[PDB]
RNA sequence: CGGCUACCCACCCGACCCGUCUUGAAACACGGACCAAGGAGUCUAACACGUGCGCGAGUCGGGGGCUCGCACGAAAGCCGCCGUGGCGCAAUGAAGGUGAAGGCCGGCGCGCUCGCCGGCCGAGGUGGGAUCCCGAGGCCUCUCCAGUCCGCCGAGGGGCA
RNA sequence: ACCCACUCCCCGGCGCCGCUCGUGGGGGGCCCAAGUCCUUCUGAUCGAGGCCCAGCCCGUGGACGGUGUGAGGCCGGUAGCGGCCCCGGCGCCGGGCUCGGGUCUUCCCGGAGUCGGGUUGCUUGGGAAUGCAGCCCAAAGCGGGUGGUAAACUCCAUCUAAGGCUAAAUACCGGCACGAGACCGAUAGUCAACAAGUACCGUAAGGGAAAGUUGAAAAGAACUUUGAAGAGAGAGUUCAAGAGGGCGUGAAACCGUUAAGAGGUAAACGGGUGGGGUCCGCGCAGUCCGCCCGGAGGAUUCAACCCGGCGGCGGGUCCGGCCGUGUCGGCGGCCCGGCGGAUCUUUCCCGCCCCCGGGGUCGGCGGGGGACCGUCCCCCGGACCGGCGACCGGCCGCCGC
């Protein structure tokens, strides 16, 4: 079977494959019919911008991505409260909530309620009557425009710290090193045997 | 860029009938037959060429203007020449030897307007 | 292409190009990788060395975005910020050098390769090399660890 | 390389007195060979599949 | 050009549509013209053919300006019979001839109650 | 049915072909060589007014 | 074309004709059956597109964002005039069209 | 009158019935009574090499989205803060992990089987190596004078892959 | 349960006007433009043209049917085309329910033969056993599950299982309709283009075919004669019966007849001739063409040369102007010009923030404004090519009139 010289091949093909073959040649179809309901569904709800829920800031959990940020599902509750809007009515002024999301850090959580409060300066709600309050006489000509795109009130582009340049310090030739790192390892994978060696030598006394 | 024309003109061209072991060019503005860079008449910026005139007598003569390019309403000047045998075969070879104009392919001219000239006098 | 392929010309020989006396029978020699120990053993062991049996631990449930560590090297370091700054590095207009993150760039540890420029950088990174640590300190350069 | 100018025509066919210059596109490599792979490559993204 | 998805340019569906169409849509396909005199009386172009109307052959091989009748319109055979439109047999007995109602004139119409209107309701269409 | 129908091909390929072909229409020879009657046409590249 | 204000309706109907604008170039309807140079009637704003879409050897496209004019490698496509250039000839070879058939 | 041939006939010579298994086939080895139609190296995934094209330490929108409803449009055009991502740009260990710049000159400490310092260009050296450069020497109407004019080369140098 | 400052609304039918994005859904009928001249043909849709406004329409030149090959002869096609009928929602006139938000004080807060363990099977990539199941053992409330290697000690992170409902992007070789095809073209394509799951076969499960083409129109052969009839000889229709009721076209194997040739080593076959025959080209003692010159007779305008004159070629002055390639320059189009840049300007602004409404840059964050950088827009001054970018003035030398 083999050859002269070749990589060796394990092509999973051992199964009855031939009769479950999924060809892509609706692709066009579902793309059009994507494309004709999204059309449908901004055309019914016009007022509302496509994609309405405000989504917050998100970080990525792992370390190969936790560099970057993105956007999310909800906005929590701690959130919520320091915005100070009750939790059932943001969602039909048309902030996305998520109760399972919990805070861990005010950086994040000052970032997402600043979010939150540009959302509802911006936002521009309609009356069923003159009567109700939190409203102006005209309603900017339907706001100057009826529906937004990718992200309703400005998407999750990422910003950076310029730290553009300055001058050096004196102790900076010798203030860190390879070895820094090398001890620093060394103590985390020693810590513990340290303790219990302390602990036997005190108990000996 | 005449050289850069041929190379797309050699093959996959239009007017072109190859279908025995001969090929033909067959352009409006081509002294012999041949598919040939030296006798093709629709990539030089001079050009001459010999007709039949649509009257029924002499030979019309087309010459590249090479005033203006890429005009193809005024590229081609026509004139017309109603002698007896001798006098249009001088002025035809005079129009060759005295302007530069591509000197070669005069005696293909000469040579077609000889064999129209057969054709029209009976 | 048919028209291009190699069973056209084989027209009109009986063999089709497999021979008269050995003809094409399905799978002579085994399917698949049969016998890689026997009667295969020869191709096996002078064109697979090392195939056969385990070598290292097993690492159960093994995540790929932990071991996630790109390099970045020396020369490459200034082709990550634009060329102005080199020359207003090169500039000098006082003792101020200009700092490379390379976090930014997606690098989280920088490697150690020669011929670096005379300028005085300060990197910031993750983790660094002792060779790339001591060739930037010898230029006047100062190096940053980041989280 | 040289980019002449280009009149414009009117609708009654005589030159408009207005000019516009030779766009840089019009003086690209031509090239026979990549426009026939393209086309080949290309028209057979429309066709419907037939089987048995 | 055809711009509708719902109606097909298939040759083999468009065959099987006019031959197996029904009676009524049969009806509508034997349509022949109008005269130029009676056209720009009525301001309609084409009618379908009933029994009682007279129409003159235009084309075939009884053609020429001999006014005639028709007497049947075999709607199953997409054709129509004139009575002096007619051929001899072997035996000598005479035979309606069939010729197709697009390859005939109509020079005369019954007025009926319908057929005026439908010959207003085409001018009104027409405008 | 799931036999490879259709082909892509690099955009840069794509665009390179484009050039080329708006590059070959507007010489005299290539596209009097393809069978068009432009003997009468004043200028090849037909530049009208924005009328049309 | 290029802004359609309803010439596609006046040149539906006429056989032959092509309808194609500026931001969309079909190779299929620029060069139909693998050969270039087909007849184009171009309008005014969509010549003056062209230099915008897909810019010049000095500036990039416009429209298109990493995208730019194919380089050209022979400068000078005529063969003619650089084979009879006086620099070409100043140091070439005899021309020796002698044929030295074969002697019996 | 001239005419090869896909017409027929005769003589002279040579001439065993085709296909494949076999060292050996015309075989007393197998299949074929004859004729017409159909009939057999295809397609998908993956790998290796070679060739053509485009870009180039970058390359690729095949996955989605955008413009206008479209016969040709299940096409084509675009995304640019959609490059997430795949391949390559870094390898070596089972792993914890580590992870690629040489050469010249001068000085000091015992210039010590000896480290450091200061300046420079910056991927070492040897033997081959297409090509290129320099080049004694001689090659053009009577003469000392010349820049082109006729026009190759001994030897030597930096040396692609 | 107090305190505080607030909210008058929502949900289910009934009559109507005007719309809903392709200009909501379903159904019937209608809507542009030659059949005009002439000539082929059985038949026309074939064949050139319809005055200097290109015979007419075109948002309608796809397709079909019509005696063949139609944009205009006929349904049909384009068209936010019209008129008619049926169904569903958006705004407005009776009827029944109807206290939200924050702080503080007090109380409440949970799913069991289930988790888990032992064991035995199936399964998983899941390995000291991922999940499921059978038997046995079978709990707790600072508890329990998980943290990818079994076990003990300690800490940490996350969730609240043994209760339930829910459209979305997803799949669809069956069903009801539609559109399309670089597919098949009657031994192919579904077994089945046709009275096909039919004829037929086996008790039954079940197996399962073959089979399209007259003619434009039957106009399907009247009538006379032979034969009892099958059939045939005349005649008749059609352009055609050489299309006569499984009838378009009509090959090979095979067979009959006619003509030619040949015949004891079966026939056949390759090399080279001869004889006969069909047929082809020529008209066979009589057939070669074109150029120049010297002679023999006639008719014509031009050519030599000059003049009028247009069209093209060539370079000199690059002349009055055109643009390409580079360097400065008006710092001018920066506000009545564009992009990019981890190059800047915290003595610029706006919204936050630290310290003592206000003050202090003491520092930082996001957005906007502007200064320098590399690519682009106009005139002047010049550097090179005047080249496939081109005009006039003047000249030599051509062509036709
Ligand atoms: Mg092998
Ligand atoms: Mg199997
Ligand atoms: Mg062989
Ligand atoms: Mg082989
Ligand atoms: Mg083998
Ligand atoms: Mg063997
Ligand atoms: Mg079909
Ligand atoms: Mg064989
Ligand atoms: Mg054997
Ligand atoms: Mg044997
Ligand atoms: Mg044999
Ligand atoms: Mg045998
Ligand atoms: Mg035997
Ligand atoms: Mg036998
Ligand atoms: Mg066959
Ligand atoms: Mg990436
Ligand atoms: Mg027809
Ligand atoms: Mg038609
Ligand atoms: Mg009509
Ligand atoms: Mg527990
Ligand atoms: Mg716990
Ligand atoms: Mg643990
Ligand atoms: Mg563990
Ligand atoms: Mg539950
Ligand atoms: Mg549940
Ligand atoms: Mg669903
Ligand atoms: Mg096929
Ligand atoms: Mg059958
Ligand atoms: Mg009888
Ligand atoms: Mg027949
Ligand atoms: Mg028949
Ligand atoms: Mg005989």
């Amino acid at each position: 079977a083999p050859s002269r010289n070749g990589m060796i091949l394990k092509p999973h093909f051992h199964k009855d494959w031939q009769q479950r073959v999924d060809t892509w040649f609706n692709q066009p179809a579902r793309k059009i019919r994507r494309r004709k309901a999204r059309q449908a569904k901004a055309r019914r709800i016009a007022p509302r911008p496509a994609s309405g829920p405000i989504r917050p800031i998100v970080r990525c959990p792992t370390v190969r991505y936790h560099t970057k940020v993105r956007a999310g599902r909800g906005f929590s509750l701690e959130e919520l409260r320091v915005a100070g809007i009750h939790k059932k009515v943001a969602r039909t002024i048309g902030i996305s909530v998520d109760p399972r999301r919990r805070n861990k850090s005010t950086e994040s959580l000052q970032a997402n309620v600043q979010r939150l409060k540009e959302y509802r300066s911006k936002l521009i709600l309609f009356p069923r009557k003159p009567s109700a309050p939190k409203k102006g006489d005209s309603s900017a000509e339907e706001l100057k425009l009826a529906t937004q795109l990718t992200g309703p009130v400005m998407p999750i582009r990422n910003v950076y710290k310029k730290e553009k340049a300055r001058v050096i310090t004196e102790e900076e030739k010798n203030f860190k090193a390879f070895a820094s790192l090398r001890m620093a390892r060394a103590n985390a994978r020693l810590f513990g045997i340290r303790a219990k060696r302390a602990k036997e030598a005190a108990e000996q006394d | 860029s005449a050289h850069l024309q041929w190379m797309v003109v050699r093959n996959c061209s239009s007017f072109l009938i190859k279908r025995n072991k001969q090929t033909y060019s067959t352009e409006p503005n081509n002294l012999k037959a041949r598919n040939s860079f030296r006798y093709n008449g629709l990539i030089h910026r001079k050009t001459v060429g010999v007709e039949p005139a649509a009257d029924g007598k002499g030979v019309v003569v087309v010459m590249k203007r090479r005033s203006g390019q890429r005009k193809p309403a005024t590229s081609y000047v026509r004139t017309t020449i109603n002698k007896n045998a001798r006098a249009t075969l001088s002025s035809i070879r005079h129009m060759i030897r005295k302007n530069k104009y591509r000197p070669d392919l005069r005696m293909a001219a000469i040579r077609r307007a000889s064999a129209i000239l057969r054709s029209q006098k009976p | 292409p048919s028209r291009l392929r190699k069973t056209r010309k084989l027209r009109g020989h009986v063999s089709h190009g497999h021979g008269r006396i050995g003809k094409h029978r399905k799978h002579p020699g085994g399917r698949g990788n049969a016998g890689g120990m026997h009667h295969h053993r020869i191709n096996f062991d002078k064109y697979h060395p090392g195939y056969f049996g385990k070598v290292g631990m097993r690492h159960y449930h093994l995540k790929r975005n932990q071991s996630f560590c790109p390099t970045v090297n020396l020369d490459k370091l200034w082709t990550l910020v634009s060329e102005q700054t080199r020359v207003n590095a090169a500039k000098n207009k006082t003792g101020v050098a200009p700092i490379i993150d390379v976090v930014r760039s997606g690098y989280y540890k920088v490697l150690g390769k020669g011929k670096l420029p005379k300028q005085p950088v300060i990197v910031k990174a993750k983790f660094f090399s002792r060779r790339a640590e001591e060739k930037i300190k010898g230029v006047g350069g100062a190096c940053v660890l980041v989280a | 390389c040289a980019r002449p100018l280009i009149s414009v025509y009117s609708e009654k066919g005589e030159s408009s007195g207005k000019n516009v210059t030779l766009p840089a596109v019009f003086k690209a490599p031509i090239r026979p060979d990549i426009v026939n792979f393209v086309h080949t490559n290309l028209r057979k993204n429309n066709r419907q599949p037939y089987a048995v | 050009m055809k711009f509708n998805p719902f109606v097909t340019s298939d040759r083999s569906k468009n065959r099987k549509r006019h031959f197996n169409a029904p009676s009524h849509i049969r009806r509508k396909i034997m349509s022949s013209p109008l005269s130029k005199e009676l056209r720009q009386k009525y301001n309609v172009r084409s009618m379908p053919i009933r029994k009682d109307d007279e129409v003159q052959v235009v084309r075939g091989h009884y053609k020429g300006q001999q006014i005639g009748k028709v007497v049947q319109v075999y709607r199953k055979k997409y054709v129509i019979y004139i009575e002096r439109v007619q051929r001899e047999k072997a035996n000598g007995t005479t035979v309606h001839v069939g010729i197709h109602p697009s390859k005939v004139v109509i020079t005369r119409l019954k007025l009926d109650k319908d057929r005026k209107k439908i010959l207003e309701r085409k001018a009104k269409s027409r405008q | 049915t799931w036999r490879r129908w259709h082909r892509r091909v690099n955009t840069t390929q794509k665009r390179y072909a484009i050039c080329s072909a708006l590059a070959a229409s507007a010489l005299p020879a290539l596209v009097m060589s393809k069978g068009h009657r432009i003997e009468e046409v004043p200028e090849l590249p037909l530049v009208v007014e924005d009328k049309v | 074309y290029n802004e359609d204000n309803g010439i596609i309706k006046a040149f539906r109907n006429i056989p032959g004709i092509t309808l194609l604008n500026v931001s969309k170039l079909n190779i299929l309807k620029l060069a139909p059956g693998g050969h270039v140079g087909r007849f184009c009637i171009w309008t005014e704003s969509a010549f003056r597109k062209l230099d915008e879409l897909y810019g010049t050897w000095r500036k990039a496209a416009s429209l298109k964002s990493n995208y730019n004019l194919p380089m050209h490698k022979m400068m000078n496509t005529d063969l003619s005039r650089i084979l009879k250039s006086p620099e070409i000839q100043r140091a070439l070879r005899a021309p020796r069209k002698k044929i030295h058939r074969r002697v019996l």
